[PDB]
């Protein structure tokens, strides 16, 4: 019943500046303290700033005092992060959260799915998709998102019917500073043909919507 | 029966039609004058039957300027002088005729007058007043050396009847004027009914009597009693002999002047004894079983004023603000301690705030609102201010339903709301106050009552493991209850026993 | 400023094993630590809070420990999806600190990588590029030696290997090698070929074709 949801996370240009949303659901804020967080998409997490909702109370981190401005609005019941003159160690996953009920520590009970910024003078690119083919028991055929800034993507088979055996691996950096992944999923020899597979795409930052076929050849 | 008098002198308005209106309207029918009664200026085609019932008059009686033909005093007995005009006159009657008019004074129709306890008597300048030299004027007054002045009146007056044997107050033989002091025996210590030493008047007889008796006094010296004269009125408690103590007589009745009554005027309240118009300095009015009356207050009576915020002119107690609570006990609203209130605006010209003048808030023991402090002293690290504060409401709110906001104080340490103990409804917060310890033990489902759940929000102040470090915990003597700070006066409730506030060992 | 050390970096462990993490602070936190779990990409759900409470909803074989300046997480019964990045916290005052973190992850049974490799398409081949596939398909434990064959000869630096988070049903692991390449590169070689080596295999299983 309780959640969290996010959004407003992309790339921006280093010194930019940006706002988070962090949408509430399931409860009150008033009175409820909203934290967020920040994780480094190798490291660990790192916290930022807090808001309590009734007197407007803020502190943060000195990593960030000053730069950041945490806010929310009460009738909205939603937090936002301003994020300015944006480093290029600014770039992370971040997560607003909510503190827990029980005990006069900040124990963070609920906590939103993610919104990642990138931050780099990079310029925002489409992906290739290209189908990985089987027959060349259970037979294995796939996807590769390949060229695309900057992360992240989205693979799904059939519109979600697949779920079973579907590998989408995490992306890498190329030499290029481009990004690739492979997705793919095992499927038993006697289907293909008769079924359809198809891998669902989808890039956000470049606003990308591929639906890419994936059969045997000739 | 009893009715209030005057006391303007010899000051009236312009209209000699409103003095006459103006003089019905108070002695309406009436037995007892409680003051002095004042005929001053009156119209001279006055119809003055109300006048008639009058039988006494605590203070005297002045009549002055008028023009009627005869005064009509005829229930009048007593007067009493217990007040007196100008200084030694029980009666004062002087110029009481007309220039342009034969309307003027001529007869004083005091058939019943039996004494004046103290104070003399003026009788001057009344030019068709008559048979006034002719009464025995040392047989009504009680004093000695009293003044009597009688001169200036009549000229050419009509004889005595003979039946009033040369003493009377107008012509009839029912116009006589009748003795009353026989001088006395020596144990009659000037009270009584006649010659002889068994006719000693009764011992709460203000003047003379027609018998040894309650109900023969022509006065009391005290209090009247349906008709007798006692010390007291019938006391409220009777002792009972069934329960060995005392019960609600039944019998009781309640002083008014010199009247024991049934209840109290219909503008008046009840003091203990008394039926007094307003309570004492130290009581306030109580309804309780259909009687209304005076009851002690003890520390203060509850001087409840207005507060802030919401519903009143100011969003914060500055310091053209903080004076307008002196001696304040209850208050109605709430309480607002913001930033600006504190050091003022000198964009607005509004000062800042003595710190010193905040004590005014000891006096303080209940809240109807909300309290919200926003800001405080430096130098003050905790609110010992409203140390004898013992109730929120939490009738009207602050911000999202906190009955109770304490935000942003650095500097202090405690909290000091020692008699603090039933916050009645609304939530609390009592975060970012970066320096406040002993919260932490404070058990706040004993202050607070109905829900606990969600009505809580205390955070971000000093962390408890410094608190406890530091030795900043509640009072041995505390019971787990927690405490308001430091020592054996803030506690919330005490394991042993408690003297004054402060819990002890034994 | 306070610091958590959280020990160790990692860890492995059989499923029904003891396993225990430590975080020892810089300064006296009495007990204000609180432990999350962290799975990949979702976010850090709260298993621990005043170093020893358990939060409603987290099963019984994590449990808490300590007081100070050294606090222990310890999963008594380890199962498959117990698989995660484990962090300690400090919440006694901000800026709340967290540890480095403990990655777990799960000791299986040795089992063999399924082989499979794709030729590049005929529209990746139209831009100009080529790029074939490796792929590792479930296997236990991590390493496995992808070495690639152009014409029997060993290539060097033009491959990108791209390892699956573990599994947390059969605590298996996946796989992709890229052989990325210029397409004259591609199309003046016939035999182009992917071989793994692994330790539940007795001998490294090679796959191939042809152009
Ligand atoms: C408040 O002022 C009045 C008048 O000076 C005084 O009688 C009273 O004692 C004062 N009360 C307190 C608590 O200081
Ligand atoms: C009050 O004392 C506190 C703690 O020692 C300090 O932070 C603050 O600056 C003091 N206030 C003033 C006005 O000096």
């Amino acid at each position: 019943e309780v959640q969290l949801v996010e959004s407003g996370g992309g790339l921006v240009q280093p010194g930019g500046s940006l706002r988070l949303s962090c949408a509430a659901s399931g409860f009150t804020l008033s009175g409820d303290w909203i934290h967020w967080v920040r994780q480094a998409p190798g490291k660990g997490l790192e916290w930022l700033g807090e808001i309590s909702a009734a007197g407007g109370y803020t502190d943060y981190a000195d990593s960030v005092k000053g730069r950041f401005t945490i806010s929310a609005d009460t009738s909205k019941n939603t937090a936002y992060l301003q994020m300015n003159s944006l480093r290029a160690e600014d770039t992370a996953v971040y997560y607003c959260a909510r503190e827990s009920r029980v005990s006069f520590e900040a124990a963070m009970d609920y906590w939103g799915q993610g919104t990642l910024v990138t931050v780099s003078s990079a310029s925002t690119k489409g992906p290739s998709v290209f189908p990985l083919a089987p027959s060349s028991g259970t037979a294995a055929l796939g996807c590769l998102v390949k060229d695309y800034f900057p992360e992240p993507v989205t693979v799904s088979w059939n519109s979600g019917a697949l779920t079973s055996g579907v590998h989408t691996f995490p992306a890498v950096l190329q030499s290029s500073g481009l990004y690739s992944l492979s997705s793919v999923v095992t499927v038993p020899s006697s289907s293909l043909g008769t079924q359809t597979y198809i891998c669902n795409v989808n890039h956000k930052p470049s606003n990308t919507k591929v639906d890419k076929k994936v059969e045997p050849k000739s | 029966a009893v009715c209030p008098g005057t006391l303007n002198g010899l000051s009236v308005t312009g209209d000699a039609e409103n003095q006459y209106q103006t003089l019905y309207k108070l002695y309406e029918r009436c037995e007892v004058v409680m003051g002095n009664l004042e005929i001053v200026l009156t119209g001279h085609n006055a119809d003055l039957s109300f006048l008639q019932w009058i039988r006494e008059v605590t203070g005297y009686v002045l009549v002055a300027m008028n023009e009627f033909s005869t005064l009509p005093l005829p229930n009048l007995r007593v007067v009493r002088g217990t007040q007196v005009y100008d200084g030694k006159f029980a009666i004062f009657v002087m110029l009481n005729y007309n220039t342009n008019s034969s309307h003027a004074l001529r007869q004083l129709r005091l058939t019943q007058l039996t004494e004046i306890l103290s104070g003399g008597v003026y009788i001057e300048k009344n030019d068709k007043l008559c048979h006034m030299d002719t009464i025995d004027w040392r047989d009504i007054v009680r004093d000695r050396d009293a003044e009597i002045v009688v001169k200036d009146n009549g000229r050419s007056c009509p004889p005595c009847h003979e039946v009033c044997k040369g003493r009377c107050w107008g012509p009839g033989s029912e116009d006589c004027q009748t003795l009353t002091k026989t001088i006395c025996a020596p144990q009659c210590n000037g009270h009584c009914f006649g010659p002889n030493p068994n006719q000693c008047c009764h011992d709460e007889c203000a003047g003379g009597c027609s018998g040894p008796q309650d109900t023969d006094c022509f006065a009391c010296r005290h209090f009247n009693d349906s008709g007798a004269c006692v010390p007291r009125c019938p006391q409220p408690l009777v002792y009972n002999k069934l329960t060995f103590q005392l019960e609600p007589n039944p019998h009781t009745k309640y002083q008014y002047g010199g009247v024991c009554v049934a209840s109290c005027p219909h503008n008046f309240v009840v003091d203990q004894t008394s039926c007094v118009r307003a309570c004492p300095p130290d009581k306030m009015e109580v309804d309780k079983n259909g009687l209304k009356m005076c009851e002690p207050c003890g520390g203060l009576c509850p001087k409840a004023c207005e507060g802030t915020g919401s519903g009143s002119r100011f969003q914060t107690v500055d310091s053209s603000n903080i004076d307008g609570f002196v001696n304040c006990t209850k208050i109605l609203g709430n309480l607002d301690f913001l930033i600006t209130g504190l050091n003022g605006d000198p964009w607005h010209k509004i000062p800042a705030l003595d710190p010193e003048k905040l004590n005014v808030f000891r006096t303080v023991r209940e809240i109807t609102g909300y309290l919200n402090i926003q800001s405080w002293p430096p130098h003050m690290h905790n609110f010992s201010v409203f140390s004898n504060l013992t109730t929120i409401g939490g009738r009207s709110l602050y911000n999202r339903g906190f009955s109770l906001l304490i935000m942003k104080n650095l500097n202090v340490t405690s909290l000091g709301f020692r008699s603090l103990k039933e916050i009645s409804a609304g939530r609390i917060y009592i975060s970012a106050n970066r320096q406040l310890c002993y919260h932490h033990s404070l058990n706040w489902t004993k202050v607070l009552r109905g829900p606990t759940e969600e009505r809580l929000d205390i955070k971000h102040n000093r962390p408890r493991r410094d608190c406890v470090a530091e030795g900043k915990v509640c009072d041995p003597l505390c019971s787990s209850g927690g405490c308001w700070g430091p020592g054996p006066g803030q506690c919330l409730s005490c394991r042993n026993y408690s003297r004054g506030g402060v819990c002890v060992t034994h | 400023d306070i610091q958590m050390t959280q020990s160790p970096s990692s860890l492995s462990a059989s499923v029904g094993d003891r396993v225990t993490i430590t975080c020892r602070a810089s300064q006296d936190l009495a007990t204000d630590v609180a432990w999350y779990q962290q799975k990949p990409g979702k976010a850090p759900k709260l298993l621990i809070y005043s170093a020893s409470f358990l939060y409603s909803g987290v099963p019984s074989r994590f449990s808490g420990s300590g007081s100070g300046t050294d606090f222990t997480l310890t999963i008594s019964s380890l199962q498959p999806e117990d698989f995660a990045t484990y962090y300690c916290q400090q919440s006694e005052p901000e800026p709340y600190t967290f540890g480095q973190g403990t990655k777990v992850e799960i000791k299986r049974t040795v089992a063999a990588p399924s082989v499979f490799i794709f030729p590049p398409s005929d529209e990746q081949l139209k831009s100009g590029t080529a790029s074939v596939v490796c792929l590792l398909n479930n296997f236990y434990p991590r390493e496995a030696k992808v070495q690639w064959k152009v014409d029997n000869a060993l290539q060097s630096g033009n491959s990108q290997e791209s390892v699956t988070e573990q599994d947390s049903k059969d605590s298996t692991y996946s796989l992709s090698s890229t052989l990325t390449l210029s397409k004259a590169d591609y199309e003046k070689h016939k035999v182009y070929a992917c071989e793994v080596t692994h330790q539940g295999l007795s001998s490294p299983v090679t796959k191939s074709f042809n152009r």
